C-alpha cells in the first residue's frame, strides 16, 4: 500500500509531480487528471496522513494511498474518430499468446521507436469484423513497418478473437494491428489474436460503430 | 566506522545519512547534533532528514527542565526547519506540541499563526484542533474568543463547542449572542441531532437563569421567535421566559408570561 | 430610493384605520439637494446607532461627558495608571530650553557631560517635582545619506510643552489656543510624540473645514513620520501634496510598491550573498531567508568578530568580515571609514537594522499578501496598517457606519478647531468604535480650540441665538470648570496687536524670539 | 472547495488581536505562573 492516488493536481510533470513527494520511486501520472507515487521506503509512503491537499503548481492535490485512480502490456490509446475522443481503449495486449505481436502493438502506442499507433489512424475498420491500423508509412494498411523490417511473421494464434476488444496483428504482421469487436474466428489461422481490451471495450465498440467515415485516429496513446 | 564517515562524506542521498545515525546510534549527542547540522547544512528541505533531527533532537533534549540554552536551540533549528518546510503541517504540529510541553502561551499562538499563514487554506484543519485544544487548556478567555472567531470564520458548522466554551468559561452573555445568531440559521449542523430543539432550549435556559449577564440582546423578543417557531413543545420555552423574569426579580411579569402560556 | 420606514410604517397604520389618503401613491414633484449637506440622515443613523449600542461612552469620560461630579477629575494629575516614561525627538531644540520650559520641575539629567546632552530627550514623569531626563540617541539609520528628514524647529514655551506633556498622558485635555500662539506646531508636535512613542496606537485627527484639515496635514510630510501610516477618507482631499494618493486604494497601491521595492532589495541581496534561487520571493519566503540566510550570517559574523570577547576586535576587521559589501554598492563607498571599532560596528548595526527594517517591513506586507481582495486590503489598511487617520466631523458621520462595518478601531482622539467644530460634531467621532469583551480602546482625547474664537457655520440666528445650540463643547467644558491649558505667549503677530486682544484670554503675552526678528522690529511703512 | 472556503478570511493570521493591546501582557503574565508551576512540576519527577 505505498502507491498514492493524488487527483485534482494535464499541465502539471513529472518533476512537478515528484518534488512534493521527494523519495519516491515511482510517479506515473494517467492521461486523465489522476496520477499515482510510490515511495520505497515505509516512513516515506505515508504521504496521504501527512501531505494532503498539497498545492501543486498554484492547486490542491489530494492524495490517499489508495488504487481508486487508475506481464501483458497495455496498449492504452485514447482512439480520437475525427476531431472527438471516441474513447480510451486501455488495449491489454495479451503477451502470453502472441508476446511479439503484443509488444509491437505496446511500442506502436508508446511511440518508442519513432512510429506506430500514436497518431496514426484505422483505414481498415469493418462493422464488428476488424478496425485494422497502425501502419504509419502509407496510413491504408498497405505500408507499415515492424522491428525486424518491413514484413515480420505472426508470434502466436493461441488467443481468439471472441469478444469485443480483442486485438489481433493485421496484415505477415508488421506494423498493422486490428481491432475486434465480435466473433472473427472464420479470420482464425492468418490474423494472430494479440489483446483483449478489459478497458476501453467500449472505445473498441465505439470505432467499430464508426467503422472509414470519420478518422478515427489515437493521437494520444502511450503504454 | 573511518570508511562509513568517508562513505557519507562521498554520498549525498538520505538514505546513506539514516544508515550512518542508525550505526552511530548511541548517546554521542553533542557531537550527534553536530553531525546533524553539517549533514542538514550540506542537504536542505530534506523531509526525512529534517523529521528525524526534530525526533531524536526532541527525544534526547528531555533532561532540561523549563528554559534552557538547550531548548533554544531546539526552538532555533524549529525556525530552521520551518525555512523550508513551512508548508509540512507534521513539523508545526510538532513544534506546537513541544510548546504545550515547555508552557508558552503568546509564543505558542505566535506560531499557530504562523502555520495559519504557511499551510494556505487547505492544510488549516491539521492545525486548527490543536489551537483549540490549546485555547480550551487556558481557562482565560481573552485570546479564546478571538481564536474561536478566527474558527468560526473559517468552519461556521463548529459553534456548538464554542457555546460549551463560554458556558464553561462564563462569558454568558456572548455565549447568549453566539446561540441566538446559530439558532436562527437555516444550515447549521450541531453534529449531535438536535433536531433545532435542544439548542433552543439550551439558550432559553441560559438566557433565563443567568440575566445579569445577558444585558445587551433582547430576551422577550428572542424566546417569543422561539414560541413562534415551535408548535408542539411550547411548555419549556414558556417555563424560560417566566423564569427569565424569576431570576430578573419580576414575579408579576412571570405569571403574567404563565397567563398568555396558559392562553396561547 | 430607500424610504423613510418608520414613516412608512405610520402612513400604513394611518390609511387603513382612520380612512386617510395614501402618502406615497400621488408624488408628483421629486426634490434634489446638493452634497455636503445631504449628509444629515446619515447624522440621524449615526446618532439611532449610537443609542442602540448601550455602552459606547466608558465610565471614565461619562460623569465628564454629563458633567457631573468633580470638574477636574479629567485633569492627569488625579489617575493612577499616569505613564512616566516619555520620549521626546524634536520637541525640546536645547538643553537649555528644557531645563527653561519646566516651571516647578527639578531636571535630575543622567548624564553630566553637556556634549551628549542632545536631543533626543527620554523623560521619566513622578523631591516630587523630579524629572529623569537622559539624552538617548537615535539609532544609524544604515549607510544611505537621505534617511532623516526634516524634524521640527520651533522653540515651544513652557505652557505649549506642558500642553503636549498633558496631551501624551491619557484622559481629556484641551490645548487652549489664541490666534497668534501657533497651535498647529503643538499639534503635529503631540503627533510625532504620539506616533515616535507609540508607533502601534492609532490616532484619529479631525477637523471640520477641510482648508484646515489640509493644513494640519500638510506639516506631517515635514517631520519624523513615514507616510505609509496616513489615511484622510473623504471629499476635501484636494491640497497641495505632490504624491496625491491618500484614500483606501490610494495607500494600498502605495505598499504593494513599496513591497515590490523591497522585494527587489531582497532579490538585490540575494545575488550579493550568492544563495541560489532565481524566482521572485514572497514575503514568506523573504522572512524565512531572512531567518536563515542573514540572521545565521550576521550570528557568524559577531562570533568571528567577538564582540562579547576578551579583548578588543579590529577596525579592520568589521571591514573583512561583513558579508553586505557588495550589496551596499549604491552607498558612497566606503561603508566603513576605519576610523574606530565601535564607530565601525555602529555603521554594521545600522546596515543590519535597516536590512530588518525592510525585513519587518516586508513581515507586515505579509498580511497585506494574504488578503485576496482590494476591499480586504483596504479593510486591512484602515484598522491595523495605517496609524494616523484624518477626518472630517461631517465624513465621519457620514461613514461611521463603514467604519463599524469594516471594525475599525483606534488608540487617541484629536479634534482641532474644537470650537469650529460643533457639539454633536464633536460626540460624533468620540464615538467610532465599540466597545468589544468589556474593554475600550480609548486613551487620550485631545482638544485644541479657543473657547473665545467663532462659532460654526449655522444659517439659522434664532438657533444660535436662543437655544444656545452655537456653543460648542469646547466652551461648555470651560464653562463646567474643567482646568484649562490657556497658551500665552504669541508668535506669529505683533504685539501691540497681541495688547488689542490679550484681554479676552487669560495672560496672553508675546514670545520675544519672535518678536526680535527685522519684520517685526520695523513698523508699516507709510504709516 | 478551496474558492468557497476563501470566501472571507478577516483578522485570520492573528494580526488584529494584538492591535487592542490588551491579551499580549495578560498571556505572558499568565505564561510565568504556567511555566513556574512547570518548573516545581519537572522538578516534582525528576528525582522520582
Amino acid at each position: 500500500k505505498r502507491v498514492l492516488y493524488v487527483g485534482g493536481l494535464e499541465e502539471v510533470d513529472d518533476k512537478v509531480l515528484h518534488a512534493a513527494f521527494i523519495g519516491d520511486i515511482t510517479d506515473i501520472q494517467i492521461p486523465l487528471d489522476y496520477e499515482t507515487e510510490k515511495h520505497r521506503g515505509f516512513a516515506f509512503v505515508e504521504f496521504e496522513l501527512a501531505e494532503d491537499a498539497a498545492a501543486a503548481i498554484d492547486n490542491m492535490n489530494e492524495s490517499e494511498l489508495f488504487g481508486r485512480t487508475i506481464s501483458n502490456p497495455q496498449v492504452y490509446m485514447d482512439i480520437k474518430i475525427g476531431n472527438k475522443p471516441a474513447g480510451r481503449i486501455q488495449m491489454l495486449l495479451r503477451s502470453d499468446v502472441v508476446p511479439m505481436t503484443a509488444e509491437n502493438f505496446r511500442c506502436l502506442c508508446t511511440h518508442e521507436k519513432g512510429f506506430g499507433f500514436k497518431g496514426s489512424s484505422f483505414h481498415r475498420i469493418i462493422p464488428q469484423f476488424m478496425c485494422q491500423g497502425g501502419d504509419f508509412t502509407n496510413h491504408n494498411g498497405t505500408g507499415g513497418k515492424s522491428i525486424y523490417g518491413k514484413k515480420f511473421d505472426d508470434e502466436n494464434f493461441i488467443l481468439k478473437h471472441t469478444g469485443p476488444g480483442l486485438l489481433s496483428m493485421a496484415n505477415t504482421n508488421g506494423s498493422q494491428f486490428f481491432l475486434t469487436c465480435d466473433k472473427t474466428d472464420w479470420l482464425d489461422g492468418k490474423h494472430v489474436v494479440f489483446g483483449e481490451v478489459t478497458e476501453g471495450l467500449d472505445v473498441l465498440r465505439q470505432i467499430e460503430a464508426q467503422g472509414p467515415k470519420q478518422k478515427v485516429i489515437i493521437a494520444d496513446c502511450g503504454e | 566506522l573511518p570508511y562509513e564517515e568517508e562513505i557519507m562524506r562521498n554520498q549525498f542521498s538520505v538514505k546513506c545519512w539514516l544508515r550512518y545515525i542508525e550505526f552511530k546510534q548511541g548517546a554521542p549527542k553533542p557531537r550527534l547534533n553536530q553531525l546533524y547540522e553539517r549533514a542538514l547544512k550540506l542537504l536542505p528541505c530534506s523531509y526525512k532528514l529534517w523529521y528525524r533531527y526534530l525526533k531524536a533532537r526532541r527525544a534526547q533534549v528531555k533532561h532540561r527542565c523549563v528554559t534552557d540554552p538547550a531548548y533554544e536551540d531546539v526552538n532555533n533549528c524549529h525556525e530552521r526547519a520551518f525555512v523550508f518546510m513551512h508548508k509540512m503541517p507534521r513539523l508545526w504540529l510538532d513544534y506546537c506540541q513541544f510548546l504545550m510541553d515547555q508552557g508558552r502561551v503568546t509564543h505558542t499562538r505566535r506560531t499557530f499563526d504562523r502555520a495559519l499563514r504557511a499551510l494556505p487554506i487547505t492544510q488549516h484543519s491539521r492545525i486548527w484542533p490543536l489551537y483549540l485544544r490549546f485555547l480550551r487548556s487556558h481557562p482565560l478567555p481573552e485570546t479564546a474568543v478571538r481564536g474561536y472567531r478566527r474558527f468560526l470564520k473559517l468552519s461556521p458548522e463548529s459553534a456548538e463547542e464554542y457555546i460549551e466554551y463560554l458556558k464553561s468559561s462564563d462569558r454568558l452573555d456572548e455565549a447568549a449572542q453566539r446561540l441566538a445568531t446559530v439558532v436562527n440559521d437555516e444550515r447549521f449542523v450541531s453534529k449531535a441531532g438536535k433536531s433545532n430543539y435542544q439548542l433552543w432550549h439550551e439558550l432559553c435556559d441560559l438566557i433565563s437563569q443567568n440575566p445579569d449577564k445577558v444585558q445587551s440582546l433582547n430576551v422577550d423578543a428572542i424566546i417569543r421567535g422561539g414560541l413562534t417557531r415551535f408548535t408542539d413543545q411550547l411548555g419549556k420555552l414558556w417555563c424560560s421566559l417566566a423564569d427569565y423574569y424569576i431570576r430578573s426579580g419580576h414575579f408579576e411579569k412571570a405569571r403574567d408570561v404563565y397567563e398568555e402560556a396558559i392562553r396561547t | 430610493v430607500f424610504l423613510d420606514p418608520n414613516q412608512y410604517q405610520q402612513d400604513m397604520t394611518n390609511t387603513i384605520q382612520n380612512g386617510a389618503e395614501d402618502v406615497y401613491e400621488t408624488f408628483n414633484i421629486i426634490m434634489r439637494r446638493k452634497p455636503k449637506e445631504n449628509n444629515f440622515k446619515a447624522v440621524l443613523e449615526t446618532i439611532r446607532n449610537l443609542m442602540n449600542t448601550d455602552c459606547v461612552v466608558p465610565d471614565w469620560l461619562h460623569d465628564i461627558i454629563l458633567g457631573y461630579g468633580d470638574p477636574s477629575s479629567a485633569h492627569y494629575s488625579k489617575m493612577p495608571n499616569q505613564i512616566a516614561t516619555l520620549d521626546f525627538n524634536d520637541t525640546f531644540l536645547s538643553i537649555e530650553h528644557l531645563k527653561a520650559s519646566f516651571p516647578g520641575h527639578n531636571v535630575k539629567v543622567t548624564v553630566e557631560d553637556p556634549a551628549l546632552q542632545i536631543p533626543p530627550f527620554r523623560i521619566t514623569f513622578p523631591e516630587a517635582k523630579t524629572l529623569i531626563v537622559e539624552p538617548h540617541v537615535i539609532p544609524n539609520r544604515g549607510p544611505y545619506p537621505y534617511n532623516q528628514p526634516k524634524r521640527n524647529t520651533i522653540q515651544f514655551t513652557h505652557t505649549q510643552i506642558e500642553a503636549i506633556r498633558a496631551g501624551m498622558q491619557p484622559g481629556l485635555t484641551m490645548v487652549v489656543g489664541p490666534p497668534g500662539t501657533g497651535k498647529t506646531d503643538v499639534a503635529v508636535q503631540i503627533i510625532s510624540n504620539i506616533y515616535h512613542n507609540f508607533p502601534e496606537q492609532r490616532t484619529l485627527i479631525v477637523t471640520h473645514s477641510n482648508q484646515a484639515l489640509n493644513q494640519l496635514f500638510e506639516k506631517i510630510m515635514a517631520l519624523d513620520i513615514d507616510e505609509r501610516h496616513l489615511l484622510r477618507l473623504g471629499h476635501g482631499e484636494e491640497e497641495l501634496e505632490t504624491e496625491k494618493d491618500f484614500s483606501r486604494y490610494g495607500r494600498v497601491n502605495y505598499v504593494l510598491a513599496r513591497r515590490i521595492e523591497l522585494l527587489e532589495e531582497v532579490k538585490r541581496l540575494q545575488k550579493s550573498l550568492g544563495v541560489p534561487g532565481d524566482a521572485s520571493y514572497t514575503c514568506e519566503t523573504a522572512g524565512y531567508f531572512f531567518l536563515y540566510q542573514v540572521m545565521s550570517r550576521w550570528e557568524e559574523y559577531i562570533s568571528k568578530v567577538k564582540n562579547k570577547g576578551s579583548t578588543l576586535p579590529d577596525v579592520t576587521e568589521v571591514s573583512t568580515f561583513f558579508p553586505f559589501h557588495e550589496y551596499f554598492a549604491n552607498a558612497p563607498q566606503p561603508i566603513f571609514k576605519g576610523r574606530s571599532y565601535e564607530e565601525d560596528m555602529e555603521i554594521a548595526e545600522g546596515c543590519f537594522r535597516h536590512i530588518k527594517k525592510i525585513f519587518t517591513q516586508l513581515e507586515e506586507f505579509r498580511a497585506s499578501e494574504l488578503l485576496r481582495s482590494g476591499l480586504d486590503r483596504s479593510k486591512y489598511l484602515l484598522v491595523k496598517e495605517a496609524k494616523i487617520i484624518a477626518m472630517t466631523c461631517t465624513h465621519a458621520a457620514l461613514k461611521r457606519h463603514d467604519l463599524v462595518k469594516l471594525g475599525f478601531k483606534y488608540d487617541n482622539i484629536l479634534m482641532e478647531e474644537a470650537a469650529q467644530i460643533l457639539e454633536i460634531e464633536t460626540f460624533i467621532p468620540l464615538l467610532l468604535q465599540n466597545p468589544q469583551d468589556g474593554f475600550s480602546r480609548l486613551k487620550r482625547w485631545i482638544m485644541i480650540g479657543d473657547h473665545h474664537q467663532l462659532p460654526p457655520v449655522i444659517k439659522n440666528m434664532a438657533f444660535q441665538k436662543y437655544s444656545n445650540m452655537e456653543q460648542s463643547l469646547f466652551t461648555r467644558f470651560v464653562r463646567v470648570g474643567v482646568p484649562t491649558v490657556d497658551l500665552d505667549a504669541q508668535g506669529r503677530a505683533r504685539a501691540s496687536l497681541c495688547n488689542l486682544y490679550n484681554w479676552r484670554y487669560k495672560n496672553l503675552g508675546n514670545l520675544p524670539h519672535v518678536q526680535l526678528l527685522p519684520e517685526f522690529s520695523t513698523a508699516n511703512a507709510g504709516l | 472547495r478551496a474558492e468557497l472556503m476563501k470566501a472571507i478570511d478577516f483578522e485570520y493570521y492573528g494580526y488584529l488581536d494584538e492591535d487592542d493591546g490588551v491579551i499580549v501582557p495578560l498571556e505572558q503574565e499568565y505564561e510565568k505562573k504556567l511555566r513556574a508551576e512547570l518548573v516545581e512540576k519537572w522538578k516534582a519527577e525528576r528525582e522520582a
